[PDB]
Parts: C-alpha cells; structure tokens; sequence
C-alpha cells in the first residue's frame, strides 16, 4: 500500500463520474473540477488486463467418470468420491486464494495510481507551490484558468512563474 | 490545487489477503450459478436414446432398433432407458458404456456365422415387434428339437478391419435344470472363448430368480474387443447366445446423463444432468460431477473479484 | 526529530518469494506436529469394536454378539478385531466395510425363512458359546441324516422396507468330496441368487486348505444391497448358509482404525491410528491418511509464517 | 519494498517496546521517545487479518479409502497411494508459495506503514524543518515537549511556527 | 545529474498478473522441453529384459532364463518382451507387475515339493531349449500313464522366511475334453488354494482357442503372496502347473516401458518410453506419464520467468 | 508499481552496460557515464533468490500405475487417466499463476529500486539542488567530478556546498 487512497486523502468524490482520478481546485474565477485520462486509464488498462486473464477457455475435456442412473460397484465409487472431493478441495481453495491475493493487487494497484499522478504534479511546480498535506496544494501565485488547465495538460513553465510566487 | 479519487454510495465488499469485507467501487463474480435446464446442442451430431439403453445400442432389444448403427457428436442416456428386453445384464458394463459413449457412434458388420443342423430362431414375449423376437444383433441357438442335444461346436471370426471390433456374446442361465435341457439338452455345458489377448470360459447356472419384465431366466452379457487381424474363436456346446453382427467405433463423442430437453437454439460444452453451463468464468458452483469442457467446480457459492478501487464515501 | 521503528534481539528466520531465512520480529507455526494419543471422541456416539470385526456386526461371531444392533456417530475398528469364528471371509470385503462404516450404525430384522425337512442347527467348536455354535444371524442348513440328501430349494425375501437392505449368505467349502456329502449329499450342489439389479450364482469347492481356528473347512460369504420393494430369490441345493436377519442402516457415522485409548474429555474431528489430531493450522505433518475433518497433509515440517517485520538489531 | 526499513534507516530500536513504530527526538529539555498507535495499529490489525484467514473449518469430511490391518488388492492400493501422493506434491507446494508469498507480502507491508508515517511527519511540517536523510528531520527553531507532543498527535500549526524556523 | 536504468534493443516477452506480451531486459524457461532420447542409468544396477517378460522372470519361459534371480535399482521392460512360452496369461497381471518394478530383483527357493506315482517331465515344442521343454520355474504334472488318471493329490508348503513370498502355480486349459483326460484322465478336477489370508479354488476349461505359438491350450496363471510362517495348501487333481520354486523380493527398485538405448555415460532420475529427462525446471511439457522423479507435467510449452526489469528502448 | 521505471522516466540506457542503475550527469569538463552497484546488486540479488527458490528436487518418486505394451482394464484405466488429467489441470494452472504472479513482483521490485536510489540521493542534497521532474537534477553550484564522485559514492557534505546553490 501506497497511502493515498484512504490514507491522507480524507475520502473521494461521488461527483466525480468522469474517471477515477481527478482535478478540484480553488483559485478566484469561481469553480471547477475535471478528470485525468492517462491515470485513470492506466488503472482501467490494467484492471481490465486481469480480468481477460481470469476468463479462458480450457479446450480440456472432462468425461463421464460416474453413473447417476445406475451406481458404479462401491469401492470404485468411493475411490472417484475421494478423488473428486480431494480436487474440489484444491480448486476451492486455489480460487479462494487467486481473488484475495488479486483484489489486494488491484487495490494497492489504484492506491499506487493515485500517488503517482499526485508526486508529478508536485515536480510540475519545482517550488512555486507548496505540500498543504491533504492531497491539497498552495500556490502562492494565484493560477488562473488556462493556468489550472496548464497543469492539466502538463505544460506549465517550471520557471516562467517563479518569483510572484517564491518571493510570497 | 487539490486532487482525490472517485466514488460511490453503493459499494461492493470484497475479501482480501488481509480483510474480509472490504467496499470496493466495482467488484465482478469469478463463480457461476447460472444454469440453463436444456441440453444446448446447437450443431452438434446429437442421439437422444429415449428408451433405448447404450448397451442395447450394442446387443439390439426393440427400443433400440432405431440406433443399431448410430452416429454422434453427443450422446444422451435418459433414465427410461434399458439395455435389456430379456432380463439380464453386462460383466464389465460401466467400461463398455464409457468406451461407447467416446465412440462417436458404431458401425454393424456381419460376422457370418452358420450353424448346422441346431435351432436359430429362439424367441420371446420379452422382446415383442410383430410377435415373439429377440435381441436384433443376436442369435438365441437351440438344440434342433423341443428336447433334444447340443453338438459341441466351434465358430470363428477374424477383425480384417483396421480398427479393433467390438465382440458380444451371451450366456443363458434358464429357471431350472429342466428347462436347461429342453432347450439344449443334459450335461454341463461349457463355452469357451480366446484370441491372441484373451482368455476366459464360462458355465450356465440354471435356477429361479425373481420375475423381472415376467420373466426368470436370465442372460449374462460379455464383450471383447478385438484387434485388427487377431482371431476369435467359441468353443460352445449350450446355454449361449451368438452373435450375428459385430460392431465398430466410428470416431470420437461426448456421452452425458440427463432428464432435461435438447435445445438446437444454444450451444454449450459443459454438462450436467439439469442443463448446460454455458459460462466464460474460470469457475462454477453448480454439479461437481459438470462434463465436457467446463470451468473448476469449487464448494463457493460466490467469489467477488475487485474491478475497482477502495470506496471511501464522505 | 527522528523515528525508527521496533526489534529484538533474538528474531526469527522466515522464507519468503525471494529470500530463505530472513529474520522478521515475530513469526508463528502454519504446519501442526501436535498429536494426542487418544481418540478424542467428546459428544459422539461411539463404539469400540474390540475383538468384534466390523463384518462380524452383520454375520455374528461371538465376539460380536454384543454389537448385533449398533448406534453410531464414531465407529473404532480394533487390530484384535476378527471377522469371523469359522474360517473363512467376504467376497469385496473393504466396499462392505466402507458401507458399514457410515451406516450409523445397524437395524436387523427377521427375513423369516422356514425350512421344509432338513436339519438347520449345524455348530461348530469355532464359534463357542454355551457349547459348540454358529454365527448368530446365519443358519448353517443340512441335510437331514448324517449322510442323506439336499432337497433343491428356494427361498425369497422382499424388501418392504423405505430403506436399502443388506442380504448376506454363505457358501461352505468342505475339507473333501466325502465330508460335502455327508453334509449335503452328492451331485455339483449350485446356488444361485437374483434380485431386480443382481445377477450371480456359486458351486461349492471341497478341499484341503490350511488350518485356522483348529479348521480346514472355509465359508465365502457374499452380500448384496436390496433395494425398497425389491425382491432377492436363492436358489439353492447345499453347500449353503442361510441368512436368518437382514440389515439395515441406520444413518450416518465415520469409521477409523486405531491402537491408542478413547478420551470422552477431549474433542476431536481428525483422525488418524496414532490418535486425534486437534489444531487450526490449515496444514500437518503427522499423518497423511488421517481422516475425518483435518488441515490438509504436507511433507514439510515447519513452515513459519510472519506475524511481524524485518528485524534489524544495531 | 518501499526502502525505510532496513533502508535508508540503519535499523530498530530494541528499546522501543511500546509499539512497532515511534518518535525518538533531541531536543534541548533532556529526552523522551514514544510509540505512534494508529501507525503500530494499522499494521497490526492488519497481519492480525492474514491469521485469522488462514485458520479455518473446512467442513469436508474425508473417510477412510484404505485398510491398515487388512491392506486392500494391490492395484487399487497402488493407485489409491498415486493418487494420495499426487495430491501431497500439490498441497506441499500450496503450502510452501502461500508462505512465502505472504512473508514477502507482510514484510513489505511493515515498510509500507513506516514510510506513510514518516512522509506524512513530513508533510506536517510543511518547511519548519528539512529531511536529514537517515529518518531524522531538523527543525530550525527548536521544539519544545508541548511542540513534540504537538507533533506526534498531529496538531502543529503548519504555519504558526514559521519564520522562526524560515529565517534560518 | 540525472540517472535512469539500463535496457536492451532486443528483449523479451513475458506474462504478468495484467499485461501479456510486456517485454523485459531478460527472462529465462521455466518448462523443460529437451529430452534426451536414451536411458541414463549412470550409476544404478539396471536390468534390461530385452525379450524376457517381467513376469516371465517369475515362472521362467527360454526368454527369462538369464532372468531368473536378478538384481536391480533399475528394471527396463521391452516391447518385445514376453511372460510366455506356452500360450496362456495371468490373472491380476498389472497388480504383479507393479510388485516385480519396485522389488529390486528376485531371490529363488525350491518350495520342496516331492511327487508319488505320477508324471512330471511335462513338455511342450512351444518352450524350445535343447528340445522340447517347459518353464524353468514350474512343473507340468501329468497322469503317470498315456491317459491314465489324476489321484486328487494334496502338497503343501511353509513360507519360513522373515519376508512374504510370492507364490505362482497355473492352470492348463486344454484343446478338448479329450486331450484332458488323456493327460489327466476323466471327471470335472478341482483345484483349491488358501492360507491364513487367501481362499480361492479353480476348475478347468477345455475347447478351442485360436493358435498362438502355434498351440491352442492355454495356461491360466494365478499368485499369492504367502507371509513369514503362514502356510499355503494345494488340493488339487489334475489341469494343473505346480510351482517348483518360490519367489522373494530382494529389497527396492524402479520399473519403466521404454524403446530406447541405455546409457551409463548420463546420469538420470526421470524417466519414459522415449528416454530420460534431464532438468532442473519445475515443470515439464514432454510426457505426462513420466516416472521416477520428475518435475510436474503440464500443458504449456512455454513459460517464461521474468529475470530482469522492463525493457523501455529509446 | 513505484512509478519510476517506464514512468516518469521515459526510457532506459542501452549504452548503460555496467549495471541496471546508474548516474548520467552534465557538468563543465566533458561527459561522463557510471553505474551503482549497491542498487543493481540488490536487484540481482533478489531475482537470483526467485531463480534458486524454483529450480528444486522433489525426492519425491512417482511409479507406473499404467501399461502401454499391455493397456491396463478399462474402468481402472479410465478413472487412472480422468485422475492425472485432473493433476495436469492443476499444475498447469499453478504454473502459469505462479509466473504470472512472480514476473509482476520482479517487475515492481526493478521499480522500486530505482525509486529507492533516486528518492537516496534526493536526500543526500539537502538543498544544493532541485528535481527537474524526469529524473534528472539542477544542481545550483556547478558541480565538479571529485563532486559527482563524492556524490555517486555516497560522501558530499550536505551542508559544505551549501549558500552557493542556496543564495542561486
Ligand atoms: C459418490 O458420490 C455421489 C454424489 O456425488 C453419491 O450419490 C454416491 O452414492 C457416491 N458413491 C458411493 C459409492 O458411495
Ligand atoms: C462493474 O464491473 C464490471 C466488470 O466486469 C464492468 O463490466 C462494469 O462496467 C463495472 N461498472 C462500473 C461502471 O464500474
Ligand atoms: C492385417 O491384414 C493384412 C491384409 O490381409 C495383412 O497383410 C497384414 O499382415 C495383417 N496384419 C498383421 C497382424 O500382420
Ligand atoms: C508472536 O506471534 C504470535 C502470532 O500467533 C502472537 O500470538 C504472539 O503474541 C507474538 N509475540 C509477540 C509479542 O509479537
Ligand atoms: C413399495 O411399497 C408400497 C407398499 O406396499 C407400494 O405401495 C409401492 O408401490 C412400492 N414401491 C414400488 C416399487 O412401486
Ligand atoms: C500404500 O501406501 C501405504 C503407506 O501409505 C503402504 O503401507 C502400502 O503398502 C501401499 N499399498 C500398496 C498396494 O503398495
Ligand atoms: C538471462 O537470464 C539468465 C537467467 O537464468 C541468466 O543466466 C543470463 O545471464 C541472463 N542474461 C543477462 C546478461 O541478463
Ligand atoms: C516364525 O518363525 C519362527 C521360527 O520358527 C517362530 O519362532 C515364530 O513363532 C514364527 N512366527 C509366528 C507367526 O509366530
Ligand atoms: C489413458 O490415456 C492414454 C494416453 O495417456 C491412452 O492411450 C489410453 O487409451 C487411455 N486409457 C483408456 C482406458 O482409455
């Protein structure tokens, strides 16, 4: 685990219905919040990756081992019983395992998304921003909206906004 | 500027290697449950026997008249079936079954044997068609008159085939030592059977069993298979049961159990006695006993496999 | 301001996908070594055969004579445990036992066979009671005089009953020819028995074979399971031992085998010779055979699970 | 592996016997060193998990399909031990990834957990001190033992502290 | 500065939990697909029976007659290996050949037995040696006089060995009722065998098998494991094949169906019909029946083990 | 996953033939090329424990419980085969989850080395430097190559070397 997703990230946004991972900022021009593609496909791409690997086609075919309508000498039957409850066994087992050890992945995986979109943004504004703590961050050079966009895209200039916020 | 995750209301628990009853935002089932009670054979060579029984495919009572000389993809067993006019039974019969039910059907061939001076025509009410007949592929042979003798004899026949022949013969177990020798006279009588594989004999053993199809004589039914050019040859003297024509295996099927109807409207690989499993997940909680080409049958009824990320509502 | 985290002096090594024998700060046992050499059987109904063997229940010997009517839920076969009084033995022996095992125990009933002039007490010093006895659910059947003659006979039981019936029989085998005719008379004695489902029929075999119990005459003994409404039909002539009692089964039970004492003071669902196996642990090592309720057998010894971090000592 | 334990932090302190992670400071009012709950807690209850799924109940009896005193005919006894053995091959191997797969798993669990402590410390102190380098931080305008305190349950004024600490 | 990692233009391809097709720096195989196509017996007593049948060794036809008392760690059945001069074949063949595999060879004893007015020179131009001969092991015991007659003889033996024997006598099963009585004269005979541990009895019967060996008698062959101070009994009168000497397992051995050459030049532990697999791998996709020890059969050709990180090329 | 490797960076050295990580800098006097050890070591020594973890020996000996000279009787011969077929299905499906499993598990473990190495020294610069966001970084007081050395071998002083970076 990562720590973003239920970490410091108090919780998520039930209005954000356009990915997995968003934008909700705060500057004076009034209101916004949008959705990041790459991150949120990144984590679709690859949830999507397990499940066509989950669903396949044994071309393995099992016959008749047993009779129903009429029962096979006992000591046969019994040994087919004790097989075929021994590979039950395995197989319950094994698929007990498989989604635990995969719903664990897959949920470390979305963790590891979210603070790896988090810790680019953070590099994207070298100094002219601060860590607030709660996912949340300070300019202290009021960005504007083809600014915030700017950063959405990635492409805001490292440096060609420095000092109105370094000097503050 | 601030950043967070999606949501929901409604969430989905999943178990993890480390909780049990985590919500997650989407989760999708790994275990199906969903039968379809038909036999969805849609383009496949299928024989429903009805009342016929798959070894009576073999031997040739009334029911299984129509599928003497059957071809198939899939083969369907029905409960109403029998294998038997005349009471009696198959040694070894669950191996003949499943050795039948991958035949992909049979093929009949004479095995041309010819009898001199003895009855043929032995007959009965157990096997009605116009009257009083017997098994189809089958010769129920006599001492020629209504008490007489049984002259030790000896048939042969050769698998000049390039595919190993199914042999089927019969012995007869009357209700007494009386009616032993009104059909082949005294003595005890012994058959005998070889190749350049097998080895066994046998002797009748009259006497009373229970009434069944409102008879009390009985016919033990046995099976070799032989191979392409071996040899087989019946040293018999009574109390036996020839066979008229011999059988071959015309390629490879599939053989299942069921009591429900045959739909041409779906196809499937994976039954059972209820219907067919038609699934594309690794798993199923349905029939352990499930055959053809199925997901692993596992004792969980359900199994949720997260699709999404932790569901933290406010 | 600094932070580290927690250690110990003495850690413990575990393996993991990459490493073998990291040390963690805390790991625990996941494969169970612990055995407790007694049949923890706390709450269950049990019986301890003893002397009694398992078949011994539905024939009766002597030592069997106190579990004719047995009731259930654990069942404990005993090494000193014997079948049988007269030598002798059953034909499919351990599918009997396997049956006989989680039956719950048994039920007789009265198949109520009368006989028609012939003697009907034959003993033996194998089987002592009071004086010289027999199996106390079987009748061994005579003919009349000490020398005399077997009348062909024929003796039928239906099964009126909801529930499968367990028919047991007996065919003598004598030291000769000569003691098979005192006995029965002379002829080939056969027998033969049916049902709507069975099919088999026997001749005796006189003989010498070694001496057991101070005898060299033996009793095969064969059983079949009647189904509700059935009907089972002997046809017989000598060389033969009768069934006085049905069986029937009661329910459902576990049978194990073991040398070690009962304890109704500790609980126990895993089994094995050596006695009970009680853990969590989802494996072991103690017995691969142990059966009942058990964590699966491993080769493995040891394999230690982390219940801490890596411990890093200064 | 995230790289606290046993990474950049040389190793743990045998002393610390409050909880699996804690502070150790020095600041001028003599020494103290405590446990965090809620980091110590979370990992606990977190391995405590694992356990609890690996013992179980199967409710699957199995009953005997051999014979001891009275050994069944050899064929079925050979294939019946084939078949006994096969399924021990299977369960063994089961048995050994399980385990080491959850003690990797586990381990880097722990690390997990110290990491999300320390960069959230870290985070609290938006730059009122800077990162030494081997888990230590040095603040820049000397801490008293209501401030450490102040720290470790998560309360410190992320800016009234300043430039105290800023000017130096 | 600046740092990133290394990587390689041509990488290669492997699987993960998500991806399919990703390509890293290096990965290595993880199924063994190289046979090597020869028997490595480096360093193991090994008996190839070339012609001899496993079970010939037992009863000793011309074939096994260098094969009648070996040792082996490694014993190599061939397909024109033969348990037979005269035609004929044993009953539970498979179960006594799974015994000779892991039996590390065979230790010979004469079981004793001493005749009285009888014949014992019983032939055959089927065994061919100096002339007309029979098996090694065995003795054809015969009606002392060119039809003659069998006196119902009784012989006995006492295993007073620390490990159970293994016992084999045989049945003849002659072309007639004729040839039977002229080599044992007239009356149905009986054979009969037990121990404090078996009970069976045999009859013979003759007629007219195919010809094999250019002969169309057969000899049932039939065994039983006598244990440490049990004894075995033979009441028998005739279509008999008595044993001559007893066999004893050695200690351990392995047995495998092979058509390749052997070679002591490789070293190996897994073994089939087409030659040794030599690996380390866990896993192997060459033959699911592989014996000895093995790594797992499965169904994939290839699968390979990411050994290095991503490969990201410019 | 850590987010380095095919993640911020956007590719890797072909030319970087001395190890999995190293150091590509660029300063006054010319160019120059090393690799860690410490960092490539620990990855090579973790997926050589993979390697030696699956490469075993089961003294575990299988025997002939069939005949293919003489075909053993159906019925035993058909519960044989169904029986090892099911034991084929298993390992077949262990084999292919336990590669898939592994090759993800050496793959985010090459990851997080090479975050461990960056985010090492990240630490080591206390300030004299800033992170570009690709990898790389901007020193402020033009290093030299007794520095870039005493940085590579884990030496520069992280105070002496400071104000003239810091002031810049
Ligand atoms: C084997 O299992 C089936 C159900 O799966 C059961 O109906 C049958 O009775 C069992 N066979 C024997 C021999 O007990
Ligand atoms: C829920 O999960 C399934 C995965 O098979 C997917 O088809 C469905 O669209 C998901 N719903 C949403 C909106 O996440
Ligand atoms: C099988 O039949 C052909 C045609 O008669 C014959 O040439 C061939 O030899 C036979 N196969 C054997 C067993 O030799
Ligand atoms: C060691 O591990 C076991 C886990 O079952 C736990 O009960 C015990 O308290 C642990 N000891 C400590 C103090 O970590
Ligand atoms: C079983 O017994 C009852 C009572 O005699 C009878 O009515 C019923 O028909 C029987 N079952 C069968 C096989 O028909
Ligand atoms: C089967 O295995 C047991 C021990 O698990 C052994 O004692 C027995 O001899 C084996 N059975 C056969 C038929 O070899
Ligand atoms: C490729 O992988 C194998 C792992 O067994 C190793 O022996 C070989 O040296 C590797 N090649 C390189 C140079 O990475
Ligand atoms: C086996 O042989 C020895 C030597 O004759 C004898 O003392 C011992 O009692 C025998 N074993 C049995 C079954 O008692
Ligand atoms: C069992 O499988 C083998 C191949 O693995 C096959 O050749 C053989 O015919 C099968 N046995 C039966 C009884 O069908």
């Amino acid at each position: 685990l990562f720590g973003a997703i239920a970490g410091f990230i108090e919780n998520g946004w039930e209005g954000l219905i356009d990915g997995w991972y968003g934008f909700r900022h705060q500057n004076a021009q009034g209101e916004g919040t949008a959705a990041d593609y790459k991150s949120t496909q990144s984590a679709i791409d690859q949830i999507t990756g397990k499940l066509n690997r989950l669903i396949e086609k044994t071309n393995q075919q099992f016959e008749l081992i047993d009779n129903e309508f009429n029962e096979v000498e006992k000591q046969i039957g019994n040994v087919i019983n004790w097989t075929r409850d021994s590979i039950t066994e395995v197989w319950s087992y094994n698929a007990e395992l498989l989604v635990a050890m995969e719903n664990q992945h897959t949920i470390d995986l979305a963790d590891s998304e979210m603070d790896k979109l988090y810790e680019r943004v953070k590099r994207q504004l070298r100094e002219n921003a601060e860590e607030d703590g709660t996912g949340c961050f300070e300019i202290f050079h009021k960005c504007d909206d083809d600014c915030m966009a700017s950063i959405r895209n990635n492409t805001y200039d490292h440096s060609k906004y420095r000092e109105e916020a370094m000097q503050n | 500027i601030c950043l967070g995750h999606h949501a929901v209301s409604n969430g989905t628990k999943v178990n993890t290697l480390t909780e049990r009853g985590v919500e997650v935002v989407n989760a999708t089932e790994t275990v199906e449950r969903t039968n379809i009670p038909r036999i969805c054979s849609k383009g496949k060579r299928t024989v429903d026997l009805g009342q016929c029984g798959l070894l009576g495919t073999i031997t040739g009572p009334p029911q299984c008249d129509q599928f003497l000389e059957f071809s198939a993809d899939l083969i369907i067993e029905r409960r109403e079936g029998s294998d038997v006019c005349y009471p009696g039974k198959f040694v070894n019969e669950e191996a003949l079954r499943q050795i039948l039910r991958e035949s992909g059907g049979i093929d009949k061939e004479a095995m041309g044997f010819t009898y001199s001076g003895i009855r043929t025509n032995g007959a009965t009410s157990a096997c009605r068609r116009s009257g009083s007949s017997f098994y189809a592929e089958m010769k129920w042979l006599l001492s020629n008159t209504d008490n007489a003798a049984f002259p030790q004899m000896t048939k042969s026949y050769k698998n000049t085939r390039k595919s190993p022949a199914l042999i089927v013969w019969g012995i007869h177990h009357s209700v007494s030592t009386a009616e032993q020798t009104k059909l082949y006279g005294s003595g005890n009588k012994l058959v005998t059977v070889g190749s350049s594989n097998y080895q066994q004999s046998f002797v009748p053993s009259p006497g009373a069993r229970p009434q069944v199809n409102g008879q009390s004589g009985r016919i033990d039914f046995h099976w070799l298979m032989l191979n392409p050019n071996d040899t087989v040859t019946f040293s018999f003297n009574g109390a036996f049961i020839a066979p008229d024509r011999a059988s071959f295996l015309r390629g490879k099927s599939m053989g299942i159990q069921s009591g429900v109807q045959v739909d041409a409207n779906c196809e499937g690989d994976c039954y059972h006695s209820g219907g067919t499993i038609i699934s594309n997940l690794p798993f199923q909680n349905i029939d352990s006993r499930a055959v053809g080409k199925c997901p692993r049958y596992v004792k969980q009824r359900s199994l949720l496999l997260a699709t999404g990320m932790k569901n933290v509502p406010e």
